[PDB]
RNA sequence: GAGGGACAAGUGGCGUUCAGCCACCCGAGAUUGAGCAAUAACAGGUCUGUGAUGCCCUUAGAUGUCCGGGGCUGCACGCGCGCUACACUGACUGGCUCAGCGUGUGCCUACCCUACGCCGGCAGGCGCGGGUAACCCGUUGAACCCCAUUCGUGAUGGGGAUCGGGGAUUGCAAUUAUUCCCCAUGAACGAGGAAUUCCCAGUAAGUGCGGGUCAUAAGCUUGCGUUGAUUAAGUCCCUGCCCU
């Protein structure tokens, strides 16, 4: 009936923590992995979901972090992941938790280069989609 | 220190700032007809025992 | 066959059917009753000013669309001479063979 | 920017509190010991007192369920209600 | 005796009936619900591993009681309450590729006859196999 | 909200001056006896009138 | 024989077939006992778990609603039933005991002979509701 | 032919055991009905609010504050479990304990102004029978609510345990809270 | 469609002969909600609705009119009407079950309502049919609500603002606004001080739908439906009004 397996707190890809309330919802902790891509990474590893973090697997959790980093030869087709084509490679993947800064920060600097006025009103104190500014974004 | 309990025979009139209680010349169950006159906040009709917590008191009319 | 009779109002609308069907009980012809329609109306809202003075107040405009519908099965002779009628300009009369 | 709101309301019931995932062994021990002696076996009452969170609460209660020793009298949305016989 | 599916509780009915497609092994599920679909316009699954054939009953309960209905009809049928966020909720529809995926796959099934004029209608193996159900579901009930 | 305006008692009183011995003391009945004997469209205004009516039926009854 | 008793809830109408039989209440092809309401499970009942078991048992009365609401379809088909009764009482027995039986039905309730006139109030043209009013600006 | 009853129950001899609070609750045989979702229509005459039963005015008070402004369904739910959850507790039934609740959870007298257009002094007046009833529900279902505000605890449970410590004289719950509230500040402005 | 039914009529009491008031019953109701709404004024708004208009200004490089861009969307700020939350009466998933106003085409001049089947996960595309309308959308299988699972008091799965990549639709053109869909990023917010707005029975509030602009287009507004409170039915104390 499961009494205790001594596991509390994993660590993955070196900045996330792992929670301990479900197995989903701690690999909603980590960055780029939000609502829908855990549960559909726990539904590739086919684990049930009334276990938690602390009764599972190293080797499923190295099983895991193997979907992360190459889901595209199973299953989980190119729409479902949060890097689409524009990569300036054309590269089909999922970004990690570190990677998504490093993208962001790649997206802004050629931004800067292109002096596109979305890359200018981020640079500045201003909002790109914010179509009014009165009462948006004050103080 | 007695707790009494008092139905009511007659309503005289209400009276407030808000207009909000009503002074109430109950009657006494406990002892022969005897009168005293009560301000009662809400709703009262002819017949409805009240609790008294002092019957020391008497309110006047205007 | 039907007849369809669609009255802007409804007092020349039952002088119609009235003066339709005492112009058919005399004939021989199986006449079927004046089918009552639900009534149309087309409400219109309207801000009631040009300039924005004052409180929301606001128009309620309608119409009253009354229709009735009968079946004569009937010859296309027999037809045309129960089409003239003298009749009130409010009612207008469609057919359906 | 800045941080300003109108009311002053801190001091809540204790200080991010933490609580079980799983059941221990002493814990679910004291559980098995101590069952019978609660009269209105109710999840809220076995989490706040017992230091139980709601899903093991439940759990619990279900596997008791499944052995047998608590009778279930009417279960619904969210009020579990178990009683005990004698 | 005479057993309808309107004299039985529901929640026994499709909870039985989605077991008992299973034992029939009447299903088609080709790809992408093999990988995952989302449910009308949401952000998580269904959790019950066997929600097709929950879908498949629903399908089958709906085309017991009425009889024309389509794609679109079904999708009303089924319906949503979208929360958006800031922007205030309204009636969204689901989604049209399982409402034509279980209609197709009780078809290859032989459950489904088409209309000429609309859509889904009862079949008689159908109707024999669902008052069955319904009568063994009704027994479970009664003993 | 028996408060009826001057030209309803008014008429009401025109109908007990002229016709006394048509009226009784029933309102059904008197109410026919008023819109046989008087014109009044609106029907409200009808039952108003003949309230009144066998009210002042009830009074003369008694003096 | 057959007389159909209707509704008149505020937009609720159950046309309420009556007929001489073994012991039947037939709403829209469902049973009694079947409430879509799980928690109405005694004011529906209350022609029933009230005024005897033969009654039941002489009386099949088919129902057919085309309410609007959950609540409204529950209280027309209570008081389809509780004048359908009464309609039969009227048209095959005796009015001895149909006063009887309608007294009855009077001392315990007043919906259950007559209909309720209330109706919604139509929205103004000033505030959100009916009677309300939206909110003022002063200085 | 049987007895009107509410689930299981019986809905007999239930006695108050006072006066001044007397012909109000509806627990009676002339006015016992099977569910508080009844035809609520005592809002036209000023004095037919008291025929309504105490269950469905604590329903009534019960369902407020916007979120759940309605849905009698789930509130007589909610009593429903809170009365089946009283029962369980060691008997001492629930509709007994409702009405010492409606006895004993609060007011018997409050203080408010006089005319006389003057200073406001305050002068602790009587209190209607009715006004006890109705501020009685308003605070137990006001309790139940704070209790189960940011708990485990249901609506049902804090209700639950809110009529015990009401109709129990334990000065543990927040109707015997505010009504030494109410209570201390009118005997001094006695 | 016509007619009826309700008028304080019948009883008791209080009131002056009166005028009228309170409770009962028969009744569906002992009266619902709107429209119109007097004399005389505001030195209230509209010349930016009118080929409705007086005076002045411009009339040939035009203050007339077309075409191509920007703008009214621009933000160190304060204010008003509104929507969503601050969770467990709840959030998610699955099943069940109910409507009413009202709208819809080849127009006194350019345009919809969409049913059925197939494909795509999605918004959507394709073939075909009906409706100038109680015919078809449509028996508007609506949301809350009715049951079962998951969550467990943690800024948490409540909240989805901000931001990045992509996919479809109207439009000739959406980037410094369309819109919608998929993933991801997940802040403040712990029921709000001084002050203040609305409301007495199908009422406020919760919730959804139809019309107006519409092409894409509602968080606005007008109407309609579902569930449906607590408590007054009194007063002139704050404010304002009517008559001496
Ligand atoms: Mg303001
Ligand atoms: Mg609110
Ligand atoms: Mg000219
Ligand atoms: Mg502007
Ligand atoms: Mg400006
Ligand atoms: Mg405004
Ligand atoms: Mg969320
Ligand atoms: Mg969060
Ligand atoms: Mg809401
Ligand atoms: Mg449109
Ligand atoms: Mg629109
Ligand atoms: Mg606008």
């Amino acid at each position: 009936v499961i009494p205790e397996k001594f596991q509390h707190i994993l660590r993955v890809l070196n900045t996330n923590i792992d929670g301990r309330r479900k197995i989903a919802f701690a690999i909603t902790a980590i960055k780029g992995v939000g609502r829908r891509y855990a549960h559909v990474v726990l539904r590739k590893a086919d684990i049930d979901l009334t276990k938690r973090a602390g009764e599972l697997t190293e080797d499923e959790v190295e099983r895991v972090i193997t979907i992360m980093q190459n889901p595209r030869q199973y299953k989980i087709p190119d729409w479902f992941l949060n890097r689409q084509k524009d990569v300036k490679d054309g590269k089909y993947s999922q970004v990690l938790a570190n990677g998504l800064d490093n993208k962001l920060r790649e997206d802004l600097e050629r931004l800067k280069k292109i002096r596109a006025h979305r890359g200018l009103r981020h640079f500045w104190g201003l909002r790109v989609r914010g179509q009014h500014t009165k009462t948006t974004g004050r103080r | 220190q007695p707790i009494k309990l008092a139905r009511v025979t007659k309503v005289l009139g209400r009276t407030g700032s808000q207009g909000q209680c009503t002074q109430v010349r109950v009657e006494f169950m406990d002892d022969t007809s005897r009168s005293i006159i009560r301000n009662v906040k809400g709703p009262v009709r002819e017949g409805d025992v009240l609790t008294l917590l002092e019957s020391e008191r008497e309110a006047r009319r205007l | 066959i039907r007849i369809t009779l669609t009255s802007r109002n409804v007092k020349s609308l039952e002088k119609v059917c009235a003066d339709l069907i005492r112009g058919a009980k005399e004939k021989n012809l199986k006449v079927k009753g004046p089918v009552r329609m639900p009534t149309k109306t087309l409400r219109i809202t309207t801000r009631k000013t040009p300039c924005g003075e004052g409180s929301k107040t606001w128009d309620r405009f309608q119409m009253r669309i009354h229709k009735r519908l009968i079946d004569l099965h009937s010859p296309s002779e027999i037809v045309k001479q129960i089409t003239s009628i003298s009749i009130e300009p409010g009612v207008e009369v469609e057919v359906t063979i | 920017g800045k941080a300003k709101k109108k009311k002053w309301s801190k001091g809540k019931v204790r200080d991010k509190l933490n609580n079980l995932v799983l059941f221990d062994k002493a814990t679910y021990d004291k559980l098995c010991k101590e069952v019978p002696n609660y009269k209105l076996i109710t999840p809220a009452v076995v989490s706040e007192r017992l230091k139980i969170r709601g899903s093991l609460a439940r759990a619990a209660l279900q596997e008791l369920l499944s052995k047998g020793l608590i009778k279930l009298v009417s279960k619904h949305r969210a009020q579990v209600i178990y009683t005990r016989n004698t | 005796p005479g057993v309808t599916v309107k004299d039985v509780n529901q929640q026994e009915f499709v909870r039985a009936l989605a077991a008992f497609l299973k034992k029939s092994g009447k299903l088609k599920v080709p790809e992408w619900v093999d990988t995952v679909k989302l449910a009308k316009h949401k952000e998580l699954a269904p959790y019950d591993e066997n929600w097709f054939y929950t879908r498949a009953a629903s399908t089958a309960r709906h085309l017991y009681l009425r009889g024309g209905a389509g794609v679109g009809s079904m999708t009303k049928i089924y319906g949503g309450r979208q929360r958006n966020g800031v922007m205030p909720s309204h009636f969204s529809r689901g989604s049209k590729s399982v409402a034509r995926r279980v209609l197709q796959a009780l078809e290859g099934l032989k459950m489904v006859e088409k209309d000429q004029d609309g859509g889904r209608k009862l079949t008689p193996q159908g109707q024999r196999d669902l008052d069955r159900i319904a009568g063994q579901v009704a027994a479970a009930n009664k003993k | 909200g028996r408060v009826r305006t001057k030209t309803v008692k008014k008429a009401a009183r025109v109908i007990i001056e002229k016709y006394y011995t048509r009226l009784g003391n029933d309102f059904h009945t008197n109410k026919r006896v008023c819109e046989e004997i008087a014109i009044i469209p609106s029907k409200k205004l009808r039952n108003k009138i003949a309230g009144y009516v066998t009210h002042l039926m009830k009074r003369i009854q008694r003096g | 024989q057959s007389v159909q008793v209707f509704g008149r809830k505020k937009t609720a109408t159950a046309v309420a077939h009556c007929k001489r039989g073994n012991g039947l209440i037939k709403v829209n092809g469902r049973p009694l006992e079947m409430i879509e309401p799980r928690t109405l499970q005694y004011k529906l009942l209350e022609p029933v778990l009230l005024l005897g078991k033969e009654r039941f048992a002489g009386v099949d009365i088919r129902v057919r609603v085309k309410g609007g609401g959950h609540v409204a379809q529950i209280y027309a088909i209570r008081q389809s039933i509780s004048k359908a009764l009464v309609a039969y009482y009227q048209k095959y027995v005796d009015e001895a005991s149909k006063k009887e039986i309608k007294d009855i039905l009077i001392q315990y309730d007043r919906t259950l002979l007559v209909a309720d006139p209330r109706r919604c109030e139509s929205k103004k043209f000033g505030g959100p509701g009916a009677r309300a009013r939206y909110q003022k600006s002063y200085r | 032919p049987d007895i009107k009853l509410f689930g299981k129950w019986s809905t007999d001899d239930v006695q108050i055991n006072d006066i001044s609070l007397q012909d109000y609750i509806a627990v009676k045989e002339k006015y016992a009905k099977y569910l508080p979702h009844s035809a609520g229509r005592y809002a036209a005459k000023r004095f037919r609010k008291a025929q309504c039963p105490i269950v469905e005015r604590l329903t009534n008070s019960m369902m407020m504050h916007g979120r759940n402004n309605g849905k009698k369904l789930m509130t007589v739910r909610i009593v429903k479990h809170a009365f089946e959850i009283i029962h369980l507790l060691t008997g001492e039934n629930p509709l007994q304990v409702l009405v010492n609740a409606i006895i004993n959870s609060g007011p018997r007298e409050d203080s408010t102004r006089i005319g006389r257009a003057g200073t406001v002094r305050r002068q602790a007046v009587d209190v209607s029978p009715l006004r006890r009833v109705n501020q009685a529900i308003w605070l137990l279902c006001t309790g139940a609510r704070e209790a189960a505000f940011r708990n485990i605890k249901t609506i049902a449970e804090c209700l639950a345990d809110e009529l015990i410590n009401a109709a129990k004289g334990s000065s543990n719950s927040y109707a015997i809270k505010k009504k030494d509230e109410l209570e201390r500040v009118a005997k001094s402005n006695r």
